[PDB]
RNA sequence: UAUUGACGACCCCGAUUGGUUCUACUACAGUUUC
């Protein structure tokens, strides 16, 4: 799973938060406008684009302080192997040696579907049933491939730096991210292809929350967390963070500018 | 319009039961076992033109899912609900041999795991990194499908919701029909013979009364002899 | 005028987006010889 990919979902979260809270509307913008919009401008990052916005010429251009690594399947296979399952012509035919071979199940199918599994589906034709003409698809489906943690990086200092140093401004950044990461443990982001089309649902069994050198009052932060709801937080903090949050909501101002 | 496979009500006991069975020539409370394929001078017809199972997923077995929604309106939700809540003995159809009987489920909802709210509520969810309390969706469930059944009436004018023609219609085949005539294919013989000529059913209608397909809601069964 | 007489499977992917926007050179050394 590209580290594109999941930064893209967490991103669209994020900023469906901060829109819901606003109630600002995101129809009548363009992709590239409706990508623009508060403190995930600085966590996620901007296009650059120079606008003389004051008679002062101005870059609106600024790296994502929040950097995200592609996630790799535990499972492997030779690169000859899934070349056998590339090129596989006959789903019930050499396509079941192939998959047998790279599930890691070379004499039991039963195993090897139990990791890969091959899906039909049909379109229906709502006159007649059957199927429509042409619409027979299948999917491959990694049903049992197990996956490694994912892994954010935030660079806390490159905020900090947009944020002219001042760490009180942190917070309703930090708290925008811990929202995120609440809705990704509660199924309500789902990653990769066909969400609505059953797959794409994920269980997150563990948040582990491993800052270094951060300023003493995010220090807290250094956690690991299993309650969905952030309960694992300290109360004391997630109530700081709700404060400065709701503070932000109250007047939702461009956090950086000085 | 929309073609759909009625429930087939009142199905005797044991009729899914020992399913190897060839009871097909014998009707057991009035039903012949139609969802079998005859056997041929006690043979089994795995002729080219039909499909054989395993096994299959037992009556009463019971899965758990979940939906989740997006900015549906209170008559876009409405109508959902309605669907996940109708009255006793409507069953929805799922799946595969949905002819031959196959597939019909029960659907109902899990109240104490169903969290809805609207935009403003969720303002509310997302301002505080705290736990806040959820709405108790349960007191206006009945608010939004009725929304839905005046929307109903009101567009498809009519003077009662369940008068509605594709209302009417989608009851009775989610109920089924009720006049305990069997449910099977256009057959000129009251049993399934084993060479299954369903189409001298036809020929006979085309020769003799030329039966149309009674409209869903009126329940009406095709006679045997068309003619 | 209305007879003749029983066989048989089908669909195999379809539609679409295929790059968009910003930066396009900026500082200089322009003659040197204690
Ligand atoms: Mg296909």
């Amino acid at each position: 799973i590209p580290g594109s990919s999941i930064k893209g979902i967490l991103r669209t979260q994020a900023e469906r938060i901060i829109r819901t809270i606003c109630q600002s509307n995101g129809s009548e913008k363009n992709f590239l406008e409706q990508l623009r919009i508060n403190l995930v401008n600085e966590l996620f990052g901007s296009a650059s684009l120079s606008q003389k916005q004051n008679g002062k010429d101005i870059d609106l251009g600024k790296i994502g302080a929040l950097a995200v690594n592609d996630c790799f399947s535990s499972l492997s296979m030779t690169p000859d192997q899934w070349k056998a399952v590339e090129n596989a012509t006959e789903m019930t035919g050499n396509l079941q040696p192939a998959l047998k071979q790279a599930t890691g199940y070379p004499n039991n199918i039963s195993q090897a579907y139990k990791v890969l599994q091959p899906a039909m589906h049909v379109a229906v034709d709502r006159w007649t049933g059957g199927a429509a003409e042409g619409m027979l698809y299948s999917v491959l489906e990694p049903i049992g491939v197990t996956w490694e943690p994912i892994q954010v990086h935030l660079d806390i200092a490159r905020l900090k730096n947009y944020y002219h140093g001042k760490e009180e401004k942190l917070k309703p950044a930090i708290a925008l991210l811990l929202l995120v990461l609440r809705d990704l443990a509660n199924k309500k982001i789902p990653v990769g292809y066909g969400t609505n089309r059953g797959m794409g649902t994920i269980t997150v069994s563990q948040i582990t929350l491993n800052g270094k050198a951060l300023p003493t009052e995010l220090e807290p932060l250094n956690k690991t967390m299993t309650c969905p709801n952030l309960t694992d937080l300290d109360e004391a903090f997630r109530q700081d963070l709700s404060t400065a949050w709701k503070e932000w909501i109250a007047d939702p101002i461009d956090l950086c500018q000085q | 319009g929309r073609k759909v496979y009625p429930h087939h009500k009142g199905l005797p006991n044991g009729y899914w039961s020992n399913p190897t069975e060839d009871r097909s020539q014998q009707a057991i409370q009035g039903h012949y076992q139609e969802y079998r394929r005859p056997k041929k001078d006690g043979l089994e017809q795995r002729d080219d033109q039909n499909r054989s199972v395993k096994g299959w997923v037992k009556p009463l077995t019971e899965f758990t899912f979940e939906i989740d929604v997006t900015n549906l309106s209170e008559v876009e939700l409405g109508a959902l609900l309605w669907l996940l809540t109708l009255p006793d003995l409507h069953f929805h159809r799922l799946g595969g041999g949905k002819p031959l009987g196959f597939g019909s489920v029960r659907l109902d909802i899990d109240p104490d795991k169903t969290d809805l709210r609207n935009g403003a509520g969720w303002r509310d969810y997302y301002g505080s990194l705290l736990e806040t309390s959820q709405p108790d969706f349960t007191t206006l469930i009945s608010q939004w499908i009725n929304a839905f059944q005046t929307a109903v009436k009101e567009e498809y004018g009519s003077s009662s919701f369940d008068q509605v023609t594709f209302i009417k219609a989608s009851g009775q085949s989610l109920q089924g029909f009720h006049d305990n005539a069997s449910i099977h294919y256009p057959r000129s013989t009251p049993e399934p013979k084993p060479d299954g000529e369903a189409f001298k059913w036809f020929v006979a209608n085309e020769k003799g009364r030329r039966l149309a397909l009674p409209a869903l809601e009126k329940s009406q069964s095709f006679p045997i002899k068309p003619s």
